[PDB]
């Protein structure tokens, strides 16, 4: 009857050997970019997918309507899904060359300064620096246009061939396009009303965006106001924020405008970087602090291999390395983090995030191979960030010693904090949703390539409230100048995650019985909250993410309510700030171009 | 009985048996110092059943049996009385009435190579469960289905398996060396006796 259990048992035990091989090869590339390690990655990928092909067909022979063990049924459906195995031979290696090329371009691209043409400079470390400090419109603009001109233009033809092949693979897996393959992460088969069909996600996103939209709009108007004080003639009081004037090299997080936009500047600082600078922190201490936070709640510390094999400093070996922060599960209790952590508060919180990934991976290693994932892409990211929400409260910052101890508590500093929080949480929601929506369109065939950037910037201006400084023809491929786009990572997770968070924290704060505002809650030294969360990280993808949600929060779907309630004091203040302001943007004026 | 029992050389041994085909050496006629065992001291499990690690060197027994093999970290919990899992079900099962000691120490720098030590194996498929101290070194293709079989085909699996042993594996998949000591009271003179009796 169920020779399924048996087949799955042989599969688990080979697939994890082979997936560790592939993961090691990819790691050895991501921390040492050479021609040789690039090819050793290709060969590991070839063996993985040649294997997964036979195992996939072999599984499609077991009818899934005879399986009654929903556990084995989820496993068999995961495996009857032939990702990659869908593309074949020439087209699996073609894809892989395209993918390697995009990847090494993104992490080797250097742009030079018209002023000192001998100064070519990399993104992963240096151009990031410029985009985080500078307040010189023309400096920022040459870095922004130089990056898009000198890599996005190199990536355009690649992104095209990439889209045809990724779509072919999806169609071969019975999906409308690649965007339907990625939205299939949110598809769940349980009972009662614990099911979820892919095509709900777009509705459920567009619902919640609307509910988020008012708050974003107010934050937007205010940020424009303050930005007008630093760039008077380049910004209209009724239109859009220029794309090269935000926190980083895209409009992704507005967390480097805190300086320009701090509500009550004469108070204790929520950003705490200066403190670390003088407190002589380093990479190892940031991670030892993340580790302490997770133990404080009752989770495992980190493995020895985590310390002996991870990349925490950017290597000073001459080695060329892809620096974007990532948390690796190489399938064998072999966990690592690949991050170029610099001594700032932003890296300190992202060490929280990527270690939250490692903790999830450790959590569900009790599950069989095919079920060791998150319940959905969002949950994995969300978990990284729930801890962050607590790691970031002033109260904890004070406990760390990074704040000055003295008690200058007041709504004043709560407004300071809520704004530094809005700049990174709320700010990223329209940018995120708009980026994924552009990709979903490109996959579904709705954008002719003669109008790619035309429909990029149009959606930009319309949905984010952000306009571009110089005009871009279809020789650009701006969207691909982000790690996730050119390194083939689904992006709507960073949307669902931001909502799922306040649903989790709220629940995990009810457990700690924290009274008062959800934004002053801190789950440190709370073993019962840690227990509440670990019980569901132990599930992984073995149960419907909808039930997984109810297990801790009591919802079967997303719910903007906790997010909105967390930011409610900032909503009230921000609204006053924009009583004599237009709460909105218009795509009419431009910045000369 | 003045010669000293060769417990050292079960432990001191370049290569261990694969759990499926676990070894046995019969300690017979000597004085029994459990002391040498700590020349491999860093121990991940040292569990006695019937006697006490702190009372060896006083054990008078007719015979001692030393069974040795290599296992995953995870799987050491299975070398216990009454335990269930692949290693106890198809490789190495112990009696419920076990008097003895399971001894288990990490062996990465020896048994794990950067390219997989595939010279280690375990039996992942068997028609039914081994009985205590049973041992089975078949390589017949397991037949999962009602249907007939062929070589490593479908519904028809090769019965054994190999642990990839590589240094960067997390601790639960690293190779561990295991030694089960079995203490045998027979009705005969007790000729494996300790320094302190
Ligand atoms: C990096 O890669 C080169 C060639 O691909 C290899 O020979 C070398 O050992 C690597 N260096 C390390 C491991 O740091
Ligand atoms: C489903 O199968 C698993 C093994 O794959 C087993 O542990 C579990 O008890 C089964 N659940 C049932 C029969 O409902
Ligand atoms: C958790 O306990 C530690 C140990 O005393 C303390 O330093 C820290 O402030 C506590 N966390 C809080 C109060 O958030
Ligand atoms: C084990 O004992 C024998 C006794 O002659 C010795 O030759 C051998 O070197 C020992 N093993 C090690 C690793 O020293
Ligand atoms: C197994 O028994 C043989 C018998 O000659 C012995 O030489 C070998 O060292 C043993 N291997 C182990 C320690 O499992
Ligand atoms: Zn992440």
């Amino acid at each position: 009857e169920e020779l399924a259990k048996t087949f799955l048992d042989k599969f688990n035990q080979e697939a994890e050997d082979l997936d560790h091989q592939r993961s090691l090869a990819a790691w050895n590339y991501n921390t040492n970019i050479t021609k040789e390690n690039t090819e050793k990655m290709n060969e590991a990928e070839a063996k993985w997918s040649a294997f997964y092909e036979e195992q996939s067909k072999l599984a499609k022979d077991y009818p899934l309507q005879e399986i009654q063990n929903f556990t084995l049924k989820r496993q068999l459906q995961a495996l009857q899904q032939s990702g990659s195995s869908a593309l074949s031979a020439n087209k699996r290696e073609q894809l892989n060359t395209i993918l390697n090329t995009m990847s090494t371009i993104y992490s080797t691209g250097k742009v030079c300064n018209p002023k000192k043409p001998q100064e070519c400079l990399l993104l992963e470390p240096g151009l990031d620096e410029i985009m985080a400090n500078s307040t010189d419109y023309s400096e920022r603009l040459w870095v922004w246009e130089g990056w898009r001109s000198e890599v996005g233009k190199q990536l355009r033809p690649l992104y095209e061939e990439y889209v045809v092949l990724k779509n072919e693979m999806a169609r071969a897996n019975n999906y409308e396009d690649y965007g339907d393959y990625w939205r299939g992460d949110y598809e769940a088969e349980g009972a009662d009303g614990y099911g979820y069909n892919r095509n709900q996600l777009i509705e459920d996103v567009e619902r919640t965006f609307a509910e988020i939209k008012p708050l974003y709009e107010h934050l937007h108007a205010y940020v424009r106001a303050k930005l007008m004080n630093t760039y008077p003639s380049y910004i209209s009081p009724t239109g859009c924020l220029p794309a090269h004037l935000l926190g980083d090299m895209w409009g992704r997080f507005w967390t480097n405008l805190y300086s320009l936009t701090v509500p009550f500047p004469e108070k204790p600082n929520i950003d705490v970087t200066d403190a670390m600078i003088n407190q002589n922190w380093n990479a190892v201490r940031i991670f030892k602090e993340a580790e302490k936070f997770f133990v404080s709640v009752g989770l495992p510390n980190m493995t020895q291999g985590f310390w002996e094999n991870s990349m925490l400093t950017e290597p000073t070996d001459g080695r060329k390395v892809v620096c974007h922060p990532t948390a690796w599960d190489l399938q064998k209790g072999d966990f690592r983090i690949k991050m170029c952590t610099k001594v700032t508060m932003d890296n300190f919180l992202t060490a929280h995030h990527e270690m939250g990934h490692i903790q999830y991976d450790m959590a569900y290693a009790m599950q069989p191979y095919l079920l060791r994932n998150g319940a959905n892409e969002g949950f994995h990211e969300a978990v990284g960030e729930i801890m962050s929400l607590s790691a970031s409260t002033p109260k904890h910052l004070k406990s760390i010693g990074l704040l000055p101890s003295d008690f200058r508590e007041d709504n004043e500093t709560e407004i300071n904090f809520l704004l530094k929080q809005a700049l990174t949480i709320v700010g990223t929601l329209p940018f995120t949703y708009m980026l994924e929506k552009w990709r979903w369109m490109v996959f579904k065939g709705e954008i002719p390539k003669d109008q790619w950037m035309k429909k990029w910037w149009e959606m930009k201006r319309e949905i984010v409230g952000v306009m571009e400084p110089v005009p871009h023809d279809e020789t650009y491929c701006d969207p691909a100048a982000l790690y996730h786009v050119s390194n083939d990572f689904s992006f709507i997770r960073y949307y669902t995650r931001t909502i799922y968070q306040f649903q989790f924290q709220e629940a995990l704060c009810q457990a700690a019985k924290h009274e008062g505002p959800l934004h002053k809650c801190d789950i440190s030294n709370s073993t019962e909250a840690g227990q509440k969360l670990l019980n569901m990280l132990r599930l992984g993808k073995s149960k419907p993410w909808t039930l997984a949600l109810e297990n801790v929060v009591g919802a079967r779907n997303m719910d903007v309510r906790p997010l909105l309630n967390y930011f409610e004091p900032l909503f009230g203040w921000l609204k006053d700030q924009n009583r004599n302001s237009f709460v909105g943007w218009n795509t009419d004026w431009s910045p000369y171009t | 009985p003045t010669n000293l029992c060769p417990f050292h050389e079960v432990f001191n041994a370049t290569r261990f048996a694969s759990v499926y085909a676990w070894n046995r050496t019969r300690i017979s006629n000597c004085v029994a110092d459990y002391s040498v065992l700590y020349n491999f001291a860093p121990f991940f499990a040292f569990k006695c059943y019937g006697v006490s690690p702190t009372k060896l060197n006083d054990l008078c027994f007719t015979n001692v049996y030393a069974d040795s093999f290599v296992i995953k970290g995870n799987e050491v919990s299975q070398i216990a009385p009454g335990q269930t899992g692949n290693i106890a079900d198809y490789n190495y099962k112990l009696p419920d009435d076990f008097t003895g000691c399971v001894i288990a120490w990490n062996s990465n720098k020896l048994d794990s190579k950067h390219s997989g030590n595939y010279d280690y194996w375990y039996r992942s498929f068997r028609k039914s469960k081994l009985k205590p101290f049973e041992r089975d070194i078949s390589t017949e293709i397991y037949q999962a289905g009602n249907k007939p079989c062929k070589g490593k085909g479908p519904n028809c699996y090769f019965p054994l398996q190999s642990y990839g042993f590589r240094p960067t594996y997390g601790v639960g998949h690293q190779p561990y060396r295991v030694v089960v000591l079995s203490f045998e009271l027979l009705h005969a003179p007790a000729t494996v006796c300790g320094p302190h009796h």
